């Protein structure tokens, strides 16, 4: 939840990827990733990505 | 007053075609959920930015 | 008629100082007494009469092991620090909140 | 099968934990592994020393033991509440309500003399919390006063007070039912429990594998009770942290000490238990009424009280598994000299009891001038 985006053409694929860089929100992709899949590694045997 | 508002907006939520599979939150049972997990990951050799 | 406790000796000492030198010498009064009826010598006067006095030299080397171990708790205190407590153990009698 | 599993240090138990969830595996994913705690450094610790050794700890839960318990609880029997309705706070406001009626009946005069003085509703809120707090202790730890307290009768050989107590309890059962509030709580949920969980089939739906207990050195009896009678179906791991070697308990009859010959098993190899085995047990090592008076240690004697009671508890169980796990340290230092002489249960204090070992000053452990542990 975020900024009052008072009309809703203010939430397109456009304007989302714009804040996407302007808030630097892309780390917590490969970080996330990272994390769940050292996770399955060592749950899931025979795991492959 | 919000809850009119509100009890449309969550079924507007739930419904969304998310990645052409699995979609429409729903269709998703208790045994396929997991919520709030906590990570922990060791980095030696330190990062450089 | 009976042997006391610890915790059954009340002393209203006037300040705190007070209060905290007569915590030391009964501590190493008792400890210096439990170490004479142990040895069964001594060479204070008042330790010698005390000695003579005793018949059970264990069970009076017990009773002052207890009564040392259990001297953390013991009541050596003041007036108000005296009031505070028994009001706020008996507060059903005494009118007062917790 | 509840394995308990003795040691003397925290790295051993942690390779213990290390080890097990490394040499089977969960099959699910998404099946959580419950770790039962009481405080946060500890899940802290656990969590960052798993970590580092797997590469990632995730997904771990850390429930408190009454949680934990009650939860057992709603999953085995059937339509109980998620929570109950005797909570912490939930006594404390029913009793808000409850107490100027049942005002005025010949037992509350001391309370009516204290409530009569003057009403800002202070003195009834803070007697009410007082009670609800007393209450919710009584349901931890003693049942049986409150399930003779549900019919109406009085115990003997008990103090004053419980005219103005056992009543109070009485008119909130009753006025919880009045309310409609589900009846079922921890004082006659138990038993119940453990009836129906001792005698049945061998397999439950929906409960866990297995779960651990680290660092947890205070457990009453009726949850040792539970978590005894939940271990015969799940595998259930105990972990406890004793300072001492040998058995530093209590005694409670001429035949027990006797029955209180179960073998220890070592983890690997054989048998241990403290040594001379029928000389120093019916011996004055252990005394005829009370635990020994004879322990070893001053400071283990003198500062063990709950280490004694926990392991007296642990030392009662039938269907216990008990192994152990030591390791042991030289000594070099003052502090390794003392851990030592803890851990071996041995008594190295001069006292002079005759002239001649009073008179010679050369029987004790020499020190080095240059220490600095202690």
């Amino acid at each position: 939840s975020n900024w009052l985006g008072e009309d809703s053409s203010a939430y397109t694929q456009q304007a989302m990827a714009a804040a996407m860089q302007a808030h630097r929100y892309d780390l917590q992709y490969q970080l996330y990733t990272l994390a769940l899949h050292r996770y399955l590694r060592h749950r899931i045997a025979d795991y492959d990505y | 007053q919000w809850e009119p508002v509100l009890t449309e907006w969550i079924t507007a939520v739930l419904q969304a075609p998310l990645n052409e599979t699995g979609v429409s939150l729903s269709q998703l049972s208790a045994r396929n959920k997991q919520v709030e997990m906590e990570f922990y990951l060791p980095i030696s050799e330190p990062l450089i930015a | 008629p009976r042997p006391l406790t610890v915790e059954e000796l009340l002393v209203v000492t006037f300040t705190e100082a007070a209060t905290a030198e007569l915590r030391g010498r009964i501590r190493s009064n008792i400890h210096e007494l439990r170490i004479a009826c142990l040895r069964e010598t001594t060479d204070n006067p008042l330790y010698e009469r005390l000695l003579e006095e005793i018949d059970d030299k264990a069970q009076a080397a017990q009773w002052l092991l207890l009564a040392e171990r259990q001297m953390d708790e013991a009541a050596v205190f003041t007036i108000h620090g005296f009031c505070q407590r028994m009001l706020n153990l008996n507060a059903f009698e005494s009118g007062m909140l917790f | 099968m509840l394995r308990v599993y003795h040691s003397n240090r925290l790295d051993v138990l942690e390779a213990l934990m290390e080890f097990i969830v490394e040499r089977e595996r969960l099959d699910d994913p998404f099946e959580p592994e419950m770790i039962l705690v009481q405080s946060t450094g500890m899940a802290q610790w656990l969590q960052m020393t798993l970590s580092q050794k797997f590469g990632i700890a995730a997904n771990i839960d850390f429930p408190l033991p009454a949680s934990f318990i009650w939860d057992m609880f709603v999953r085995v029997l059937p339509e109980i509440p998620k929570e109950s309705a005797f909570n912490k706070q939930s006594m404390s406001w029913k009793l808000m309500t409850l107490l100027p009626q049942l005002l005025e009946r010949e037992d509350f005069t001391l309370l009516r003399h204290y409530l009569t003085d003057d009403s800002d509703k202070r003195k009834l809120f803070q007697l009410s919390s007082k009670a609800a707090d007393l209450f919710d202790q009584y349901l931890v730890y003693r049942p049986d006063w409150l399930a003779q307290w549900e019919t109406g009768h009085l115990v003997e050989g008990l103090g004053e007070a419980q005219a103005w107590q056992a009543p109070l309890w009485k008119a909130l059962v009753e006025y919880t039912h009045q309310l409609g509030q589900p009846r079922w709580h921890r004082a006659n949920l138990y038993q119940r429990f453990i009836e129906t969980l001792e005698s049945a089939t061998t397999c439950p739906p929906g409960l866990p594998s297995r779960v651990f207990i680290c660092g947890i050195s205070a457990l009453p009896p009726v949850y040792l009770q539970a978590l005894q009678a939940l271990g015969k179906h799940i595998e259930i791991h105990l972990l406890f942290t004793n300072p001492c070697r040998y058995y530093w308990g209590d005694i409670k009859d001429p035949a027990y000490l006797a029955k209180l010959l179960t073998r220890q098993r070592r983890h690997s190899f054989e048998d241990r238990e403290l040594p001379l085995f029928r000389d120093s047990e019916n011996a004055g090592q252990l005394f005829n009424s009370d635990g020994e008076q004879d322990v070893g240690n001053p400071l283990l004697a003198s500062w063990g009280k709950l280490g004694r009671d926990y392991i007296y508890l642990l030392s009662d169980l039938e269907s216990s598994q008990e192994l152990d796990a030591f390791v042991d340290v030289t000594p070099d230092n003052l502090l390794h000299n003392i851990q030592s002489d803890i851990l071996e249960l041995e008594n190295r204090a001069v006292a002079g009891v005759n002239i001649e070992e009073f008179s010679r000053s050369d029987n004790k452990r020499p020190l080095d001038p240059l220490d600095s542990s202690i």
